[PDB]
RNA sequence: GGAAAACUUAAAAGAACUUUGGAAAAAGAGUGAAAAGAGCUUGAAAGAGUAAUAUGUGAACGGAUAAUUUAUAAGAAAAAU
RNA sequence: CGAGAAUAGAAACUCUUGAAGAAGUAAAUUAUCUACCCGUCUUGAAACACGGACCAAGGAGUCUAACAUGGAUGCGAAUGAGAAUAGCAGGAAAGCUAUAACAUGAAGAGAAAACGAAAAACUAUGAGAGUGUAGAAAUACAUUUAGCAAUAGUAUCUUUCAA
RNA sequence: AUAAACAUACUUUGAAUCGGCCAAGUCUGGUAAGCAGGACUGGCGAUGCGGGAUGAACCGAACGUCGAGAUAAAGUGCCAAA
RNA sequence: AAAAUGAAGACAUUUUAACGAGUAAGGAAACGAAAUGGCGUAAGGACAACAAAAGUAGUAAAGAUUUAAAGUAAUUUAGAU
C-alpha cells in the first residue's frame, strides 16, 4: 500500500494566513556575547553614573 | 388602524423524506448527512428554514383580527389587559369549565376586551333550542 | 449540571463532536504513561525533560520532621506582636523595657534578613539566625537571643 | 375623571366589581367609525383642483 | 460577492460589569453616563477597567500606594480593584478610592488619618478626575504565568507542572 | 406532624396493612356513629357495628332506615334488609353499604355492649377532666401577665393594628434593581393594574357624588 | 502533568461511604449521656 | 450611621411599646442575589438521601454472543432452550431486561460543601432583604396591612402563648393573617408521579416566626398553623430566608431575637461575636443611587446637553431631483 | 439454563324472557350514570373492511405558479354648509 | 435676461366590488417548469459498495478520584477547618457554633552537608490631569505636570561547579 | 506610490487533520496509460447556481427572504427564452 | 461596529453603515445596551384571583383523532369528537 511521500501544496497559503511574525524590537537590542572590554566599559560607566545619581537622592 | 401583515412563506417546512416514510415525522430536522440531497441545496430540493424567512417585527405574533393573544384563566386575568383592549385579546384556556367561561365572557364585554373563544364549550343551543 | 454540557448541544450531530475520519476509538496511544521513550517521547521531552533517570542519593528512611524549620524575615517581625505595640515602644532605648518578639511561640524557628525594620530597638528570640538578619537587628539597636 | 382607555358600558345586572361604576351613572355612547371628512362643495363655475 | 480580508466577528472588548452584581452594574451605568456626556478620558478609563475580569483586576497593597503618593500628598489614588494591607511596612496618611478595602487595609488607612472612599463617592467629588492618581496592580506576578510555554525551551523555559515523581 | 418513629406515613404501607389485617382489627375499623338519641343516653360517640343493629343511611341514593343483616368484615361492608336489588331474573340480592355512611338508631346490647359502652363512657369523662385541668392552667399563666384582660378574648373578633409607621432604609431605592427580569415585569404589572383599578374607583365616586 | 492514579486495582470494592457518620454522633452521645447516669464521674 | 428606630408592638393588646429599638446593622448589608444563589444551589442538595440500582441488575446471565454467520446481530444472547427467553438479547443497554447505561452508584456526591464565610454573606444579604417591602411583596407575601415591615412583637406577649388559638389571635392583631389565609385558601395536590412516593399536598409559604432563647415554649403553638414555619435566630439559613431561591421572606421577629441580631452579626465596623471571623461587608458603592451624582455635575456645569439623533436625509438623485 | 402475563363497575346489578338456529350465537328485551358485555379503564401506529369524494398509456411521492370545487372568513356606520 | 436677498402665491379627489362571502389561507385535482435512495467509509456513490419489509416502545460521552486553564463568588498574607470530633435548640441524615491538627501559600536554590535575598533601586516608551489660543457646533494646535500596567535592559543581593 | 482603527500586536485553552484527487503555454521514470512521482498557482474534497445535452474538478460566478432592472459565460430554424 | 438614550417602555431599546455559501470542528449557564438566541420530556424548591377562601378541574382533568391560528424552525395555542 504505497502512499504519496511529500507535497508542498497549500503550504505557502497556510503560512500566509497568520503571516510571518516579525521579531519585536527587543530582539535586535540584545547584548549577550558582545565584546568583553566593551561590556566592561559599559558596566564601569553605568556604575559610576548610578552611584552619583543615588548619592544626590540620598542627600535630600 | 391595522397594518398589512406580510408573510414571506405561507407553506410548511416539512422534514425531508417524511412523505416517503411514516416513521419519519413531518416536524423539521436539518439534514446532517454527508450526501444529503437537501442540505447541499440541489435544484428542486433547496427549501430549508432560514432567518431571512422571518416576518416583520412590527407585525409579528399578531392574529388576523389585528391584536395579539393573552390567555386568561379567570376574571382577574382580564384585568391585566383592560388598559390595552386595543392591543390584546383574551383567549380562554382549554381547561376552563363552561360555568367559568360565561363569567369571563360577561366581564370581557363589560371591560370592552375581545375574546377569541367567544363561542367555545357552549351548551346544546344548536338543536332543539 | 448535565444540562450544561456539550452532549446536549450535540444531539443530532452524528459523530457527537469527535470527527468522521478519525473516529473516537478506545485508545489514543496507550493506557496511562505508555510510550515514555517511543511514541510519547516528544511529549516528555517537551514538557518533562527530567522525568527519566536518577539524581541524588537515596535516603532509606527520610526524617522530614528534622527538616521542619519555618522562617520569618526581619521585615515581618513586628507583625507578630502588632502595630499598636510597635508604636507604644517606638521611643525606647537601652535601659528601658523593650518588647521581646519570640518567634517559636508563633511557630517560626529561623529569622531571615529581608526588607527593612522600623527604627526601634527590639529583642528577637529565635532558635536560628541568618548572618544578614543579625546585622539588620543590631544596626537598628536591638538584640538577638537564642532558644532551646 | 375616567381614563382615556376606559369606556364604560352597561351591565345586564351581571356580576361587576366594586370599582366598576354602577348603571345609574353610566350613559352609553354610539360607536364612531367615520374620521376622514367628506369633500368640500364649492361654486358651480370654479374648476376643481383635481 | 466581495473579496474581504476577514468577516465581522464580535470585538473582544467588554462593555459591561461581568456577573450579576447589582452594585457593579450601577457603577458601569454611572460611569457609562459620565464618559458619554463629559467626554473625559478619565471616566472612559474607569469605565473600561470596571468591565475587566477578576484575574485582570490585580490587587494593590498599601505599600505600593504609600510609595506612589510619596511625592503626591494632596492627591487621591484611584485603583479599580481590591486594596490589601501590607503588614510589613507602615501606612501613611492618604485618601484612596477603590472598589474594595480589606478589613486590615481600611483600619490601617483610617487610623493613619486617611480616608477610604468608594467609587460612587469619587464620582461625586471629582467626576472628571482632578486630584486623582491612576494606579493598577502588577499582572505578571501570577503563579500561572510560570508554567506557560515549553519547559524544554532553551531561552525561557516553563516551570514544569508537578505530578508523578517530579524531581 | 407525626413524631413517633414506630409508625409510617407511607400510603403503600398503610394500604397493605388495611388489606392484610386479621379479623381482630377489622372489627374496630368497622365502626359507626351513634344517633342523637343514643348519644345523649350513653355519652358514647361511636361503636363498632353489630348484627341486628338498626341503622339509617345518611349518604347515598337511598337514605332508608333498616336492620343490619350481615357484617362482612372481608369486604368491609354491611347489609341492610330494606336495601336490596332484584337480580334480573326475579331473585333479590343485598346491597353492600359502607359502615361509615350509616348511623346507629337502635342498639343490640346483649351483655358485652354494657361493658364496652360503660368503658367508653368513663373514658370520655376522664379526658374532659384532663383537658379542663390543662385549659385552666393556661388561663392562670395568661392572667398572671395580663391581669386586666380575660381568656375569652381569643374566641371573639380580632381588631387589627391601624398604625402604618414607615422605616427609612437605604435599600428601597435598589429594590427594583435586585429583582430578576421575570419577577420585575410581574411586580410592575401589578403596580399598573392596581393604579388602573384605583383610577376607576376614584372616577366612579365622583359620579356617585354627582 | 504526569498523572498518578492507583485505580487499576478494584477500587469499587475498596470504597467506604460515610453514610453512618450522622448516626455515629447520636450513638456516641447517647453513650456518654447514659454513662454519667450510671455514675456521673464514670465519664469523668 | 443613624440606624433609625424600630417600633415594637404587642401581640395581645395591640399597643406599641414605649421605647423603640435601633435598627441592627445586619439590615444594612449589601443585598447580593448572585451570592445567595451560589449558597442556595449548594445547601438545597444537602438533604438528599443515597440511592442506586442493584449492582447485579441486568448482568445476572451467562450469555455470550452467537458470533457471525447466523444472520443475527452480535449482541450477546441468552443460553439454553425451552423458554422464550433463550436466544434473546443480553446485558447490553439497548436490549430488554439488560443493564442500563452506566448504572447509578450510591457513592455519588449528594451533599455539597460551601465556605462558612460565604454562607454568612448570603444570610446577612437575606435578613437585609426582608426589610424591603417591595421585595417581600414581590416574593408573594401579603404585607399590605402590616404596621412596620420589620415586624417585631413584644417578648411579654409571646411568653403567654400556649395554644394555637392564641397564636392565631396574635397573627390577626399584627395583620399577618392575610398571608396565613393565602396558604390555607390555595393548598392543592401535587402534579405527576410525586404522589406515588407520598408527596401529595403542595402548600405555599407564609410568615417565618424567628424567636430567641427565651421563646422556646411558644414554638409548639405556631407549628400546626398551615403555611407558618418557625425558626431560631441563631439557626437562620438560606433554606428559610430565601425559599425557592427568591429572597424576601416575611419574617416576624420576637423582641429577644431582634435584640440579639447585633450580637450575632455585628456591624460594618465591629466583627461578629457569634460568628468568629465574619464582618458585614460594604457594598461596591456607598450610596447605591445615581441621581445624587447626576445633579452634582449639572450643578458644576460639567455635562453636555442631551442629543437627539438628527434625521439623516435619504439619498436622492441630483441629476434628476432638482431640489 | 430460565421466561411471559397488572386494570370491567361504586356496587355483578355478570344480561336471562321471547323468536331464528343442530349448537355456538344473532335479533329484540332488560341492568347500569355510562356496556364499560367479561378477549371488559383510555385505545395510537403498522394491516384491513364499509361509506363519501377524486385521479389514471411502462413506477410512485415532493416544490414554485395559476385555474376549478369545497371550507374558513371582513360591516352598521352615515356628506357639505 | 437676471442668481442672492426682501415682499406676496396656491393641494385635499373620484368610480367599481364584497355576509347573495371581498382580499387572503388550506385541501383535492388538472396544466407548464422542476425533482435519482437515505445513513455511511471514501479522492470520488443515485450506484452493479454495505444496513434498511412496516409500525410502536427501549436505545448509546455517564459516575468516582487527581491536575490544569477559564468565566461568575467570598475572604486576602492569608484562605479552608461540613479533618476527624464535641455541643445547641427540635423530636431534625437538614441548620447553627466550635482559637484547631493540618492542606496550599507567605522564600529560594543545592545531590547533600551546609545556607538563605535592597544601592528604601536606575533607564527608555508609555495611562491620566491642567492652562491658553483657535477652528468655532463638534474639535484641534502650543505649553506645564504625571508616571501606573506592560516590554526590554541595567546596577545590587540569596543558593549552585555552573544563573 | 498605494492600502490599512471592528487597524495592529497578541496571550491562554483547546477541537478536527496530516489515505487526498483534478487542471496546466510544467518536469522526471515509462512505448504509453483515466500509470507512478515532484516545483508554482487555482480548484474539488467542504459547493450549490447559469452554460457545455448528461459530467467533483471545465467556462461565468460563489448562495439570508423577495420585487424590478440592466448583465456574465454563452446562444437566437423547432424541442428552447432570444 | 459606532453614535443616542436608558429604571422598565418592549419587540432583546433608537439611528446609520457594512455584511449573510459550507464538511470535520468550535461558540456551557449568568453578564442593560447583556462574551450566540431559543423549543421540548420528567422530577425538586418557590410563585399564580392581593379586601380574609387567591392557578385549572364531574357546567368534565390527563390521553387520543382531526380543524384552524402563531412562530424561519424546534414547537406552541384554541375549536369539535
Amino acid at each position: 500500500s504505497k502512499d504519496k511521500n511529500r507535497s508542498s501544496h497549500n503550504q505557502s497559503h497556510k503560512a500566509h494566513r497568520n503571516g510571518f511574525y516579525k521579531p519585536k524590537k527587543s530582539a535586535y537590542m540584545s547584548t549577550k556575547g558582545m565584546n568583553v572590554q566593551v561590556l566592561k566599559n559599559t558596566k564601569a560607566q553605568r556604575k559610576f553614573a548610578l552611584a552619583k545619581k543615588l548619592e544626590a537622592k540620598k542627600a535630600a | 388602524i391595522k397594518p398589512k401583515i406580510v408573510k414571506k412563506y405561507t407553506g410548511h417546512f416539512k422534514r425531508f423524506d417524511s412523505n416517503r416514510f411514516l416513521r419519519v415525522k413531518a416536524s423539521w430536522r436539518v439534514p446532517r448527512g454527508i450526501d444529503n440531497r437537501l442540505r447541499r441545496k440541489f435544484k428542486g430540493t433547496n427549501l430549508l428554514p432560514k432567518i431571512g424567512y422571518g416576518s416583520a417585527k412590527a407585525t409579528r405574533n399578531m392574529l388576523p383580527c389585528g391584536l395579539y393573544k393573552f390567555p386568561v384563566r379567570n376574571t382577574t386575568d382580564l384585568e391585566m389587559i383592560m388598559m390595552q383592549n386595543r392591543k390584546y385579546a383574551a383567549e380562554i384556556s382549554h381547561a376552563v369549565s363552561a360555568k367559568k367561561r360565561q363569567e369571563i365572557i360577561q366581564r370581557a364585554k363589560i371591560l370592552n376586551i375581545r375574546v377569541l373563544n367567544a363561542d367555545a364549550r357552549i351548551k346544546k343551543q344548536e338543536v332543539a333550542q | 449540571a448535565t444540562r450544561f454540557r456539550q452532549t446536549r448541544r450535540r444531539r443530532g450531530h452524528v459523530s457527537m463532536g469527535y470527527g468522521r475520519i478519525g473516529k473516537h476509538r478506545k485508545q489514543r496511544g496507550g493506557r496511562g504513561n505508555a510510550g515514555g521513550q517511543h511514541h510519547r517521547k516528544t511529549w516528555f521531552t517537551t514538557f518533562h525533560p527530567d522525568y527519566f533517570g536518577k539524581h541524588g542519593m537515596r535516603v532509606f528512611h527520610l526524617k522530614a520532621n528534622k527538616y521542619y524549620c519555618p522562617s520569618i524575615n526581619v521585615d515581618s517581625l513586628w507583625s507578630l506582636v502588632g502595630k499598636d505595640v510597635q508604636a507604644q515602644y517606638k521611643n525606647a532605648k537601652v535601659g528601658e523595657e523593650v518588647p521581646v518578639i519570640d518567634c517559636v511561640k508563633h511557630g517560626y524557628f529561623k529569622v531571615l534578613g529581608k526588607g527593612f525594620l522600623p527604627k526601634q530597638p527590639v529583642i528577637v528570640r529565635a532558635r536560628y539566625f541568618s548572618e544578614k538578619a543579625q546585622q539588620k537587628i543590631k544596626a537598628v539597636g536591638g538584640a538577638c537571643e537564642l532558644t532551646a | 375623571s375616567a381614563p382615556q382607555w376606559f369606556v364604560p358600558v352597561k351591565a345586564g345586572d351581571a356580576k361587576v366589581p366594586a370599582y366598576y361604576p354602577t348603571d345609574d351613572m353610566i350613559q352609553e355612547q354610539k360607536k364612531k367609525l367615520r374620521t376622514r371628512k367628506g369633500a368640500k362643495i364649492t361654486a358651480l363655475d370654479k374648476p376643481a383642483w383635481n | 460577492a466581495i473579496d474581504l480580508d476577514r468577516h465581522h466577528v464580535r470585538k473582544h472588548v467588554s462593555k459591561t460589569a461581568r456577573g450579576n452584581n447589582a452594585y457593579m452594574k450601577l457603577l458601569v451605568r454611572l460611569y457609562g453616563f459620565l464618559a458619554r456626556r463629559t467626554q473625559s478620558k478619565f471616566a472612559k478609563t474607569i469605565l473600561h477597567r470596571l468591565c475587566l475580569s477578576r484575574v485582570n483586576r490585580p490587587i494593590v497593597s498599601t505599600s505600593k500606594l504609600a510609595c506612589l503618593m510619596k511625592k503626591h500628598p494632596e492627591e487621591t489614588a484611584v485603583c479599580v480593584n481590591t486594596v490589601t494591607y501590607d503588614s510589613r511596612y507602615p501606612v501613611p496618611k492618604m485618601n484612596v478610592c477603590a472598589l474594595k478595602f480589606t478589613k486590615t487595609a481600611e483600619a490601617a488607612i483610617t487610623k493613619a488619618g486617611g480616608k477610604c472612599l468608594r467609587f460612587d463617592e469619587l464620582a461625586l467629588k471629582a467626576p472628571t478626575g482632578r486630584k486623582t492618581v491612576l494606579i493598577r496592580g502588577k499582572r505578571n506576578v501570577r503563579e500561572a504565568l510560570k508554567h506557560f510555554g515549553k519547559v524544554c525551551a532553551k531561552k525561557n523555559p516553563a516551570k514544569q507542572y508537578k505530578g508523578k515523581q517530579t524531581k | 406532624m407525626k413524631f413517633n418513629c414506630k409508625v409510617s406515613s407511607n400510603p403503600s404501607k398503610a394500604r397493605k396493612a388495611l388489606y392484610t389485617a386479621n379479623a381482630s382489627q377489622r372489627a374496630l375499623m368497622m365502626s359507626a356513629r351513634l344517633s342523637k338519641e343514643l348519644r345523649e343516653k350513653y355519652n358514647v360517640i361511636a361503636i363498632p357495628i353489630h348484627k341486628d343493629d338498626e341503622v339509617k343511611i345518611i349518604k347515598g341514593h337511598q337514605k332508608v332506615a333498616g336492620k343490619v343483616t350481615a357484617v362482612r368484615r372481608s369486604k368491609y361492608v354491611i347489609n341492610i334488609d330494606k336495601l336490596t336489588k332484584t337480580k334480573a331474573n326475579g331473585q333479590t340480592v343485598p346491597i353492600a353499604i359502607r359502615p361509615s355512611n350509616v348511623i346507629i338508631t337502635k342498639l343490640f346490647l346483649n351483655k358485652d355492649r354494657e361493658a364496652l359502652l360503660a368503658k367508653k363512657a368513663e373514658s370520655r369523662k376522664s379526658y374532659k377532666e384532663l383537658v379542663a385541668k390543662r385549659n385552666e392552667e393556661v388561663a392562670k399563666a395568661f392572667t398572671a401577665v395580663y391581669p386586666a384582660l380575660n381568656m375569652d378574648i381569643f374566641g371573639k373578633k380580632v381588631e387589627p393594628i391601624t398604625e402604618k409607621k414607615p422605616i427609612r432604609i437605604p435599600s428601597k431605592k435598589m429594590a427594583e434593581k435586585l429583582m430578576s427580569k421575570p419577577t420585575l415585569r410581574a411586580y410592575k404589572t401589578g403596580i399598573k393594574v392596581h393604579k388602573a383599578k384605583n383610577a376607576i374607583a376614584a372616577y366612579k365616586a365622583a359620579l356617585a357624588k354627582k | 502533568a504526569v498523572s498518578n492514579i492507583h485505580f487499576c486495582k478494584d477500587w469499587r470494592s475498596k470504597v467506604h461511604t460515610w453514610f453512618k457518620q450522622p448516626f455515629r454522633k447520636i450513638r456516641r452521645h447517647q453513650t456518654r449521656v447514659e454513662k454519667a447516669k450510671a455514675v456521673f464521674p464514670a465519664t469523668i | 450611621s443613624l440606624r433609625p428606630f424600630v417600633t415594637i408592638y404587642d401581640g395581645i393588646t395591640g399597643e406599641a411599646e414605649k421605647t423603640p429599638v435601633r435598627l441592627p446593622a445586619v439590615f444594612l448589608a449589601p443585598i447580593r442575589g448572585d451570592v445567595v444563589h451560589f449558597v442556595y444551589r449548594n445547601q438545597s442538595k444537602n438533604t438528599r438521601q443515597p440511592e442506586g440500582v442493584s449492582t447485579e441488575a441486568g448482568k445476572q446471565h451467562s450469555a455470550i454472543s452467537w458470533g457471525t454467520g447466523r444472520a443475527v446481530a452480535r449482541i450477546p444472547r441468552i443460553s439454553g432452550s425451552g423458554s422464550g427467553r433463550n436466544g434473546q438479547g443480553a446485558f447490553g443497554n439497548m436490549t430488554r431486561k439488560g443493564h442500563m447505561f452506566s448504572p447509578l452508584k450510591n457513592f455519588r456526591k449528594w451533599q455539597r460543601k460551601t465556605p462558612k464565610q460565604m454562607r454568612r454573606f448570603a444570610v446577612a444579604s437575606c435578613i437585609a432583604a426582608s426589610a424591603v417591602p417591595a421585595l417581600v411583596s414581590a416574593r408573594g407575601h401579603h404585607i399590605a396591612g402590616v404596621p412596620q415591615i420589620p415586624l417585631v412583637v413584644n417578648s411579654k406577649s409571646i411568653s403567654v402563648i400556649k395554644k394555637t388559638k392564641q397564636a392565631v389571635y396574635l397573627l390577626k392583631k399584627i395583620n399577618a393573617y392575610s398571608d396565613v389565609l393565602k396558604v390555607i385558601a390555595s393548598k392543592t395536590v401535587r402534579a405527576g408521579q410525586g404522589k406515588m412516593r407520598g408527596r401529595k399536598i403542595k402548600e405555599r409559604k407564609g410568615p417565618l416566626v424567628v424567636y430567641g432563647n427565651d421563646d422556646l415554649q411558644a414554638v409548639k403553638a405556631f407549628r400546626n398553623i398551615p403555611g407558618v414555619d418557625t425558626c431560631r435566630v441563631e439557626n437562620l439559613s438560606v433554606l428559610n430566608l430565601a425559599p425557592g431561591c427568591h429572597m424576601g421572606r416575611f419574617i416576624i421577629w420576637t423582641e429577644s431575637a431582634f435584640k440579639k441580631l447585633n450580637t450575632i452579626f455585628g456591624t460594618q465596623k465591629k466583627m461578629a461575636q457569634g460568628k468568629s471571623g465574619f464582618r458585614i461587608a460594604h457594598a461596591q458603592m456607598a450610596v447605591p443611587d445615581m441621581k445624587r451624582v447626576v445633579v452634582a455635575a449639572e450643578k458644576a456645569k460639567l455635562l453636555r446637553a442631551k442629543i437627539v439623533l438628527p434625521k439623516v436625509p435619504k439619498r436622492a438623485n441630483p441629476l434628476k431631483n432638482w431640489a
